[PDB]
C-alpha cells in the first residue's frame, strides 16, 4: 500500500524557517504531481504548492515568494521550504500526490495523501 | 506621392533599432500579454503518449522604440516586419515536433499601434507531450500539458502574463475537435516557475483535461471475451458422453481467448503493469481455463461410454453427472457476480 | 525592345516597399482567386485528412505595379514573387503542405499594364476533414477547404471567387479509387476572431462512397459463412461432433472477420453500419450453435425425466425460421442504410 | 578568363526570358532515365529517377574568345534565366543535394545554354487495375513550363528524345519494362495555352508473385476439399470438419489476397478467381450436406458423380479463364 | 543607448572564420546537458529518441566588455554572427533544433567573454542492441559527443561540475524501460586527421518485465497446461485427445507467428525464442504421446514403464507436470 | 590585436579568386584525392534494394591560388569558407534521398596547407542503392555498390583517384558494424570510366561483399516447416478407424503450412519469381499434402467401422499395408530431400 510518510517540524519561533519534508514508498511517483496543502481549524483544505514532472513550481496567491517547493526525483520525495512564517500559518499540512485532472489546484485530484503535520507557529 | 508617407514612418522606426536588444534592457521587464485561440484539439496518439493542438498563438508587449504618429493609429503590417522587430524567443517545454506554418506566406501578423503596444499572432501545429497514468484503461483520464515560456530571457527579463481572467484566455473553436476516441471535457489556465541551470524562468500552462470514450473496447474486446466465456458455457449443457464435441468447445474457446489477449495491447506504450482491461480478459481466461478442467473432472468419472438411445429408463446408461448440474449454475452466476464489480469499480472513479 | 523592358522592370521595383498592402491608408484590396485541382491523392479515414494538389492562383491589382511603354503580360521569372507584395493567404484545415520545388520553386508572376497581377502557386496540402462514420461504409462525406486571409481583416483585403460557379475546375476528371464525388460548392463569407474580421472562402466536396469493395470483403463472405452455419439443421442430432464442429469454427471465421476490419479503422467509439451487420451475422451464427445445445439437451437432459418436447421438430422448424429471420435482416438492413 | 564571366553578367537581367518581345524560346528537352522505382499501387505511384537536360539559345549569353565552351558549376544558375520546368504529375518531386547542387552548366560562344541536372520524381500513374494481375499500364511523366505559355516558351524533343539504362538495375518488381513513347501537346487551362510534353512508360506486370502467392494456394484448397468425396458416408464429423476449414482458409486467402491493391470498387481478375474459389469450397460441404440427410432421412450415388464433376467443371472453368485474360 | 554601441563595438572586425586564441592555446569548451526526455526506445529501427538542453560554456577574449554589470541576453539571431564550435554526434541518425516559435537558441554574454550557447536538440541516437537475453537484459546507449574540425590540438571538451553535468535522468520514465546509471566518459580519439575530443553520455537501460509475461510468457505456459488434459481422457477418445494437440500446436504457432512482427530479423536464438521453442516441446511430445499410445493399443494390439496403455498415461500425469516445472526452473534462473 | 594578421591572410585568399572556375582552367587537369571512413555501414533494406552508411566523406586536391605565408603552415579553418571556395562537385552515381548532417553546425572541414593542398571532408549519410538477387533467398551473397564521381567536369578537367594504395584508403570502423541480419565480408575497390552523354567521366566504385546470415529464417521459417511435415506424419502411426481424427490431422497441417506461406514472403520485396526459400516450403506443402492423399486411400479400403477391443483376437480391420509402408517411405524421403536441399544451396 502506498504511504506518504511525512516530517518536519513541530514548534518555531515566528520569523524562524523550517523545512517540512514527505518520503513516498510502494510507487514511483515520478510521472506525478506531489504537491502540499494546508488546512487550518475550521477552515477548507488550502492549496500551498506544487512541482510537475517538469520541474515546475506552481504556489498558491497568497504564500507566493515565502515557500519553495523542491523535489528528488530520485529519493521520490517532496520538500517544502517553510520560511517567513507568519502566526497565520499554524495549521496541519498534507502531502499529496495525483495527476491532476480537473486540478493542480483542486484538492479533489489528488488520489494519495499524507497523513498530517502540526506546524505551530508562537509569537 | 500617396503612400511615400507610411514608408517614411517604417524607415524611421528603424534607423536606430537593434533587433538584438530587449525593450528595456537595464530599465525594466517586459511583460508579454499572451493569449491562445484553439482551433482544433486534434487527435491522442496513446502510443506515443503525445497529442496535436492547431493553435492560433497571440502574444503583445510593449515596445518604446516603436512610437509613431501617422495617419492611423495602428500598422497592420506584413510578416516580413516581424523578423526586424524583436519577439520573444517563446518555446513550449513540452513539444516533440511542432511546425510554424507558411502557407502560402508566413502566418504571422505584426500590428504596430502609436504607442508601441504590439500584436504578434503565429499559427502552430504543436505537437506536444501527455504523461499518461495508463492502470484504469480504457475507463480513464487525462490531464495532457500545454506549457510554454521564455528560452533565454530570465524571470528578471521578460515575464509572461495572461490577459483578461486567465481562466478564459484560452478559448476553444467549438467547430474544430478533431477527437475521435477521447473527449474535451474543459481546459484548466495555470502558471508557474521552473528552476533550470541557468535561472529561473516564467511558465505558462493550459491542462486541456481528457476521458476516453471507451465504446470502441466494448464493441472490440469486452464483447467478444464476454461472448467467448458464455461459448464455453454452453458445453455444460450438453451430454457427457459427447467427449469428441464438449472438447471442441473447451479448447477454441482457449484459442478465441488467446487471439484476444495478445491483440488487445495494440496502438498502447508497452507498460511495466496490468490495465484494467488486462484485469478482464485474465479473469475472462480462467472462466474458459476452468471450463475445461471441469470437462476433465466429468471425463474422469464417466463409466459408460456410449449415449442414451431413447427407448429406455434409467443395459446402464450414465446418469447427468452432479458437476454438470451444479456448474450450470455456479459459473454464470460466479462470472455474473465479477462483472458487476468490475464495472462498478471503475465506472464510479 | 530587350533593354526598355530591362528598364521598365527596374523602375517598377524602384522605390517599391513590400511591407505596405496596395491602397495602405484606403480601400480594400479586392483578390479574387482561381483553383485548378490536379489530384485529390488519398482520403484517409484513420488520419482524418485528404492530401490536395492544385494550382492556387490570385488575381489582385497593384497600383504600383502599372507599367505604361510596353503592350505585352511581362511573365517574369518567380523570384521576383520574393520582392513584390502577395497576400497572406492560408489553409486553416491545413496539416502539412509545401509548395512543388522542381525544377524551380513553382510560382509565377504575370504582370499585367494596368497593374493586375497573377500569382499562381502548385500547393499539395493535407487538409483535415470530420468524418461522420456512422453510416460506414454506406455514407456520405463532407470534406472542405477553408481559404483566409491572416493579417488582414475585411477592411484591408476582400476576396472573392473568379466566375463565382466556375472559379474550381478539374473536379469531374478528379478519378478516386474508393470514393465518388458527387458535388462542390463555393461559398464566400467573413468569419468573426478576436482580432478581427476576416474573409474567408470554403471550397466543399461531397463524397460518396462506393461499396464495390466492401462486398467482396465483408458482406459477401459474412453472407455464406452465415448459411454454412445453417447445415447443421440438416444433419442428424446423434452427430455430436459434426453439428459442434460448425458452429465452432463458424464463430472462429465471424471473429477473424472483425479482427481485420479493426485495424484499417481509427479509435471510433461507435458503432458503425458495417459494426451493425458484423455482430448481426454473429447473433445467427450464435444462435445456430444454441440450437444444437437446447437440442442436444432436450434429448439427454430432459429425455429420461414453435413445437418443442420432440427432437426433430425444432430441426424442422429452424430450417425455415432462419433463412427468414435473416432475410429479413438483410431486408431492414439494405433499406434503412441506403 | 574570369572578365569573360563578368562581362557576361554585367547589365544581365534574369527575370527576364530570351527574346521577350521577339520570338517564344525554342527549348529542346532531353533525359535520361537512371532507374524506374517501384511502381506502388496502392498510391497509383512510380518513382523515377532522371538525369534531364534542356538546351535554349540566349543571345545575351554570347561571347567572342577562344575558349569555345563554359564548363561549369552550379554556382552560375542562380544568375541565369533558367526555365520554370514542373512535371506535371508529380507528387514529391526532389533534386540531389548531396555533396553539391548536382546542376551543371555549359555555355558556348554562339549562346546556347546546356542545364542539367539529376532528378527523382514521384509520378502519378492512374492504374487501370482491371484485368489484375495481368494487366499492362503506360504510366505518363508530363512537364511543362509552370508561367510562359505556348506564345513563350515552347519546348521540343531532340533526335535521342529519352535514353535508357541498363533495365536490370531497375526497382520494377512485378513489372516489366516493355515500351516507351513520347508525344506533344497542348493543353488549355485559365492562365493560357502551355506546351506539355509527356513521356509514356510501358509497363506490364510479370505475374509471377501472385501465382505463387494466391493462385497456387487457392487452387491446392480448392483441391483440398476434394479429399472428402474419396471419405466415405457415416464418417461424418471427417466429412464436415475437412469442409469448414477449407472455407476458413478461403476466408483468410481472400482477406491477404487484396492487401497490395487499392480499395478499388470494382470486380478484379483475381476477385474473380477467389470468388469461384469460394464456390467450389462452398459447394463441396452443401454436397455432404445434402448427402448425409437424403441418406439418413439417384442421390446415393452423389459421390460417384461429384469425383468426375468438381475435378471437371474446375478444370473447365480454368480453361475459359486463363484464355479470356492472356487471349482473346 | 549604451548597449547598442556596446555590442556593435564587440562586432566590428569580428571575424567569425577565426577560432578563439586562432594561433596560441587551445579554447576549452565546457558542456552541460540538461535532458528533457527520452522519447521512443525502438529495436526494430535500433535507435532511441532524445531530447536535451545542450548547453556550451567557452571564453572569448574577443567578446569582453566593461562598464555593463549585466549579462548580455542577446536575441538569438547573433549566434549566427559568433564563433560557435562544430560539435556533432556520431550516433545521430536524425537530428534538428526546435523552431518553434524561434529557433531555439540562446546567447549570454558575461563581462569577462564567457559565451553561453544553448540549444534544444532532438536527436535520434542509435545503439546496437545485445538481444540475446531478450526480454530481460540491459542494454548501454551512448551519445558520442565530438568536435568535427578541430583536433585537441584546437579545442578542448570537459563536463561542467564533473558528475553533476548532465541533469534530468531521474526524472525520466520509460514506459519499456528502467535507467539503472549513467557514466560520464572524457576521452581524445584519433583519426586519420588529428586526434580529437570526445565526450560520451552513455547509459543503462534494464527491461521491465510485467508488459512481456501477460503477452507472451503467461499466455504460453497456460496453453501448454491445456494439452496435459488429454492424459485425464481415456484412450479410446480418438478425436478428443487429437483435438487437444492439434489446437494446441496452432496456438503456439499463433503466439510465434503475432510476436516476429515487431521484432527485427536477428539471426540469433534470443530468451523468448528459446522459451517458445521450449514450450513448443512439451506441446509436441503431448501429442506423440498419444500416438505413442494409439500405436500399442491397436498396431502393437491384436500382433520409465511398461507398455501398459494406462501406466503411460499415469506416468505421463506425473513426468510432464515436473519436466516443465523443471524447465521453467532452469529457465528462470539462468535468464534472471 | 592578436588574430587581426589571420584576418589579412583570409581576406587576402579571396581578393580576385573565383570559385566558379577550376583550379588550373586551361594549364593541367585537378587531381581530386578521394578517401572514405566508413564509421556505421548501416541497416540493409531489402524492400527497397538500399543501404545506409554513415562515411567520413574526404577529398583532397590542390589549388595554386591558396597559397599564403603566415605565422602557421595549416590553417585548420571553419566550415564558412568551404562554400566561398571551388570544392568538386561529387555525386554518388546509385544515390537516392542521403543527408549532409547539419548538427551543431554543418558538419565540414577546410585545411589550407601553405602550398594550397585543401582537406575538404564532410560527415554524409548515404543511402545508396544496391540491386539484389534474390534466387538464392536466404542462402546468398551481394555486392552492394558505391559509385560517385563528377556532374559537371569529364575526364579532361577533374580527375579522381584513390590515396594509400586504394584497398586501404575505404576503411570501416571495427565497432561499426550496425548489421542485424547481414555480414560484411570486406570490401573491393576499383576505378572505372563512365561513358555518358555529356561525356566522360571518371567513377570511383566500391564493392561491399555482403552475405546473409540464415539463422533468423531457420528459427522462423524452417522449423516451423519441417515441424509441420514432422506433424502430418503423425497421423500415420493411428489406427485405420479414427477417422475424425486422422482428418484433423490432414486438414490442420495444409491449413499451418498455407499460413507459414503468407508470412515467409512478407520478409522481401514483391519479386516475381520463386526463392529458394519457395522451393523449399512448396516440396514441404507436397509432403503434408500427400500425407492426406495417403488417408484418403486407406479409408477407400476401410471396410468396417468400428476398431479393436483390447480383449479379443467380428472381424476387425487389418493394420493397412499402404500404412506400413509410409511410415518407412515418408519419414526417409524428407530426409533424402533435406540432404539434397541443404547440401546444394550452402556453398
Ligand atoms: C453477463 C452480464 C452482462 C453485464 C454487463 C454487460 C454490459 C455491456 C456494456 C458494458 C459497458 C456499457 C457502457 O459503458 O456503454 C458504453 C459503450 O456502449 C456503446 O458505445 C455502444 C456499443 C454497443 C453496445 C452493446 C451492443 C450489444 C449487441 C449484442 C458507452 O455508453 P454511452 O452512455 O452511450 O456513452
Ligand atoms: C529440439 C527442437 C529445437 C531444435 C533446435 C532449436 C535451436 C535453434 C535452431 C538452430 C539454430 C542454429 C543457427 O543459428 O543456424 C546455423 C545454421 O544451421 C543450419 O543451417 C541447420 C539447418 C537446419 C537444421 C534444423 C534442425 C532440426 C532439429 C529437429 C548458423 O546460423 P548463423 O551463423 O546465425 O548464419
Ligand atoms: C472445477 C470443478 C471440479 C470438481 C471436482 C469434483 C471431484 C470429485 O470428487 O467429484 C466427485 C463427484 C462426481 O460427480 P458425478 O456425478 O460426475 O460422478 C458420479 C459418481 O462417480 C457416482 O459415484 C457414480 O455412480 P455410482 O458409483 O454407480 O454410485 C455416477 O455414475 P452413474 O450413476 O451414472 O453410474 C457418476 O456420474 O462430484 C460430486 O459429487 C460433486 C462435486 C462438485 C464440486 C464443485 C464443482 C463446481
Ligand atoms: C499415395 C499412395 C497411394 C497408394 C495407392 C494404393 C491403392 C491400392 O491399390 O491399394 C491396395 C492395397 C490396400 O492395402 P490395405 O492394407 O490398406 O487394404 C487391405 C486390402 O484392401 C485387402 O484386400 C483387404 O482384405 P480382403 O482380402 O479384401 O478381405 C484388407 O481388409 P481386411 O483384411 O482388414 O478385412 C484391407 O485392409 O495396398 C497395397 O497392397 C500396398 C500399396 C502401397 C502403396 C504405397 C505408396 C506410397
Ligand atoms: C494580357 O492579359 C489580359 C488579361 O488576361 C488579356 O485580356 C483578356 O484577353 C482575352 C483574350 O485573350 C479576352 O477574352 C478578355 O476579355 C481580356 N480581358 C481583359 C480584362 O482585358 C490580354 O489579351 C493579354 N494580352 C496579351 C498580349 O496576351
Amino acid at each position: 500500500q502506498v504511504q506518504l510518510q511525512e516530517s518536519g517540524g513541530g514548534l518555531v519561533q515566528a520569523g524562524g524557517s523550517l523545512r517540512v519534508s514527505c518520503a513516498a514508498s510502494g510507487r514511483t511517483f515520478t510521472a506525478y504531481i506531489m504537491a502540499w496543502f494546508r488546512q487550518a481549524p475550521g477552515k477548507e483544505r488550502e492549496f500551498l504548492a506544487a512541482m510537475d514532472q517538469g520541474r515546475i513550481q506552481y504556489y498558491g496567491d497568497s504564500v507566493r515568494g515565502r515557500f519553495t517547493i523542491s523535489r528528488d526525483y530520485a529519493k521520490n520525495s517532496v520538500d517544502l521550504q517553510l520560511d517567513g512564517l507568519r502566526p497565520e500559518d499554524t495549521a496541519v499540512y498534507y502531502c499529496a500526490a495525483g495527476a491532476g485532472f480537473w486540478g493542480l489546484r483542486t484538492a479533489s485530484s489528488y488520489h494519495y495523501w499524507g497523513q498530517g503535520t502540526q506546524v505551530t507557529v508562537s509569537s | 506621392d500617396n503612400t511615400t508617407v507610411f514608408t517614411r514612418i517604417l524607415d524611421r522606426l528603424l534607423d536606430g533599432y537593434d533587433n538584438r536588444l530587449r525593450p528595456g534592457l537595464g530599465e525594466r521587464v517586459t511583460e508579454v500579454k499572451t493569449d491562445i485561440f484553439v482551433t482544433s484539439f486534434g487527435p491522442v496518439s496513446d502510443h506515443d503518449m503525445e497529442y496535436t493542438i492547431d493553435v492560433f498563438f497571440r502574444q503583445s508587449w510593449k515596445d518604446e522604440r516603436l512610437k509613431f504618429k501617422g495617419p492611423m493609429t495602428v500598422l497592420r503590417l506584413n510578416n516580413l516586419m516581424a523578423s526586424k522587430i524583436w519577439t520573444p524567443d517563446t518555446f513550449f517545454h513540452n513539444g516533440k515536433k511542432s511546425v510554424a506554418h507558411n502557407m502560402t506566406m508566413p502566418n504571422k501578423l505584426l500590428r504596430i499601434t502609436e504607442d508601441g503596444t504590439l500584436l504578434y499572432t503565429m499559427r502552430l501545429t504543436v505537437r506536444a507531450e501527455c504523461p499518461m497514468h495508463l492502470e484504469d484503461f480504457p475507463m480513464d483520464a487525462h490531464a495532457c500539458p500545454l506549457k510554454f515560456g521564455s528560452y533565454a530571457y530570465t524571470r528578471a527579463e521578460v515575464v509572461y502574463e495572461w490577459t483578461r481572467e486567465p481562466a478564459r484566455s484560452v478559448v476553444v473553436a467549438e467547430d474544430g475537435s478533431r477527437l475521435n476516441q477521447y473527449d474535451l471535457l474543459g481546459q484548466t489556465v495555470d502558471s508557474g516557475i521552473v528552476q533550470s541551470s541557468t535561472g529561473e524562468y516564467v511558465v505558462m500552462t493550459t491542462h486541456f483535461h481528457l476521458k476516453r470514450k471507451i465504446g470502441y473496447f466494448v464493441i472490440q474486446t469486452y464483447l467478444p471475451c464476454i461472448m467467448t466465456v458464455i461459448l464455453s458455457q454452453v458445453s455444460f449443457w450438453l451430454n457427457r458422453e459427447s467427449v469428441p464435441a464438449r472438447t471442441v468447445f473447451g479448447v477454441t474457446t482457449v484459442l478465441t481467448m488467446t487471439t484476444l489477449s495478445i491483440s488487445a495491447r495494440n496502438s498502447l506504450p508497452k507498460v511495466a503493469y496490468a490495465t484494467a482491461m488486462d484485469w478482464f480478459i485474465a479473469v475472462c481466461y480462467a472462466f474458459v481455463f476452468s471450463a475445461l478442467i471441469e470437462f476433465a473432472t466429468v471425463n474422469y468419472f464417466t463409466k459408460r461410454g456410449y449415449a442414451w438411445d431413447g427407448k429406455s429408463v434409467v443395459k446402464t446408461f450414465n446418469s447427468v453427472s452432479k458437476i454438470d448440474r451444479l456448474s450450470r449454475i455456479a459459473f454464470p452466476l460466479l462470472f455474473g457476480i465479477f462483472n458487476l464489480v468490475y464495472w462498478a469499480t471503475y465506472l464510479n472513479r | 525592345n530587350m533593354s526598355f523592358v530591362k528598364e521598365t522592370v527596374d523602375k517598377l521595383l524602384k522605390g517599391y516597399d513590400i511591407r505596405l498592402r496596395p491602397d495602405f491608408g484606403g480601400p480594400p484590396v479586392c483578390v479574387g482567386m482561381n483553383i485548378d485541382i490536379a489530384s485529390i491523392d488519398m482520403v484517409s479515414e484513420v488520419n482524418m485528412d485528404y492530401t490536395l494538389t492544385m494550382y492556387f492562383q490570385q488575381y489582385w491589382r497593384d497600383k504600383r505595379l502599372a507599367y505604361s511603354g510596353i503592350p505585352l503580360n511581362l511573365t517574369l521569372d518567380n523570384r521576383v514573387a520574393d520582392q513584390l507584395w502577395v497576400p497572406d493567404t492560408y489553409f486553416l484545415n491545413d496539416k502539412k503542405s509545401f509548395v512543388h520545388g522542381v525544377t524551380v520553386k513553382n510560382r509565377m508572376i504575370r504582370l499585367h499594364p494596368d497593374g493586375t497581377v497573377l500569382y499562381g502557386l502548385r500547393i499539395t496540402t493535407t487538409a483535415a476533414c470530420m468524418m461522420d462514420l456512422r453510416r460506414y461504409p454506406l455514407d456520405e462525406q463532407n470534406c472542405t477547404l477553408e481559404i483566409e486571409s491572416y493579417g488582414y481583416t475585411t477592411d484591408d483585403i476582400e476576396f472573392y471567387w473568379r466566375g463565382g460557379d466556375k472559379a474550381v475546375t478539374g473536379v469531374e476528371r478528379i478519378e478516386l479509387p474508393q470514393f465518388s464525388i458527387v458535388e462542390h460548392r463555393l461559398v464566400s463569407r467573413n468569419v468573426v476572431f478576436a482580432t478581427g474580421a476576416y474573409p474567408r472562402l470554403s471550397l466543399s466536396f461531397r463524397l460518396k462512397r462506393n461499396i464495390g469493395y466492401f462486398i467482396l470483403q465483408t458482406y459477401m463472405p459474412s453472407i455464406l459463412i452465415t448459411i454454412l452455419s445453417w447445415v447443421s439443421f440438416w444433419i442428424n442430432y446423434d452427430a455430436s461432433a459434426a453439428r459442434v464442429a460448425l458452429g465452432i469454427t463458424t464463430v472462429l471465421t465471424m471473429t477473424t472477420i472483425n479482427t481485420h476490419l479493426r485495424e484499417t479503422l481509427p479509435k471510433i467509439p461507435y458503432v458503425k453500419a458495417i459494426d451493425m451487420y458484423l455482430m448481426g451475422c454473429f447473433v445467427f451464427v450464435f444462435l445456430a450453435l444454441l440450437e444444437y445445445a437446447f437440442v442436444n439437451y432436450i434429448f439427454f437432459g430432459r429425455g429420461p425425466q414453435p413445437d418443442l418436447t420432440d427432437v426433430n421438430a425444432i430441426d424442422r422448424w429452424s430450417r425455415i425460421v432462419f433463412p427468414f429471420t435473416f432475410s429479413l435482416f438483410n431486408l431492414v438492413y439494405w433499406l434503412y442504410y441506403v | 578568363v574570369t572578365v569573360i564571366l563578368n562581362n557576361l553578367l554585367e547589365g544581365y537581367d534574369n527575370k527576364l526570358r530570351p527574346d521577350i518581345g521577339v520570338k517564344p524560346t525554342l527549348i529542346h528537352t532531353d533525359m535520361y532515365v537512371n532507374s524506374i522505382g517501384p511502381v506502388n499501387a496502392i498510391n497509383m505511384e512510380y518513382t523515377i529517377d532522371i538525369f534531364f537536360a534542356q538546351t535554349w539559345y540566349d543571345r545575351r549569353l554570347k561571347f567572342n574568345s577562344t575558349i569555345k565552351v563554359l564548363r561549369l558549376n552550379s554556382n552560375m544558375v542562380g544568375k541565369i534565366w533558367i526555365p520554370d520546368t514542373f512535371f506535371r504529375n508529380s507528387k514529391k518531386a526532389d533534386a540531389h543535394w548531396i555533396t553539391t547542387p548536382n546542376r551543371m552548366l555549359r555555355i558556348w560562344n554562339d549562346g546556347r545554354v546546356l542545364y542539367t541536372l539529376r532528378l527523382t520524381i514521384d509520378a502519378e500513374c492512374q492504374l487501370q487495375l482491371h484485368n489484375f494481375p495481368m494487366d499492362e499500364h503506360s504510366c505518363p511523366l508530363e512537364f511543362s513550363s509552370y508561367g510562359y505559355p505556348r506564345e513563350e516558351i515552347v519546348y521540343q524533343w531532340k533526335r535521342s528524345s529519352v535514353e535508357v539504362g541498363d533495365t536490370r538495375s531497375w526497382r520494377l518488381y512485378q513489372f516489366s519494362f516493355v515500351g516507351l513513347r513520347n508525344t506533344t501537346e497542348v493543353v488549355k487551362t485559365t492562365s493560357g495555352d502551355y506546351v506539355v510534353m509527356s513521356v509514356y512508360f510501358d509497363l506490364s506486370r510479370r505475374m509471377g508473385y501472385f501465382t505463387i502467392q494466391t493462385y497456387i494456394p487457392c487452387t491446392l484448397i480448392v483441391v483440398l476439399s476434394w479429399v472428402s468425396f474419396w471419405i466415405n458416408k457415416d464418417a461424418v464429423p471427417a466429412r464436415t470438419s475437412l469442409g469448414i476449414t477449407t472455407v476458413l482458409t478461403m476466408t483468410t486467402l481472400s482477406t491477404i489476397a487484396r492487401k497490395s491493391l487499392p480499395k478499388v470498387s470494382y470486380v478484379t481478375a483475381m476477385d474473380l478467381f477467389v470468388s469461384v474459389c469460394f464456390i467450389f469450397v462452398f459447394s463441396a460441404l452443401v454436397e455432404y450436406g445434402t448427402l448425409h440427410y437424403f441418406v439418413s432421412n439417384r442421390i446415393a450415388k452423389m459421390d460417384s458423380y461429384a469425383r468426375i464433376f468438381f475435378p471437371t467443371a474446375f478444370c473447365l472453368f480454368n480453361l475459359v479463364y486463363w484464355v479470356s485474360y492472356l487471349y482473346l
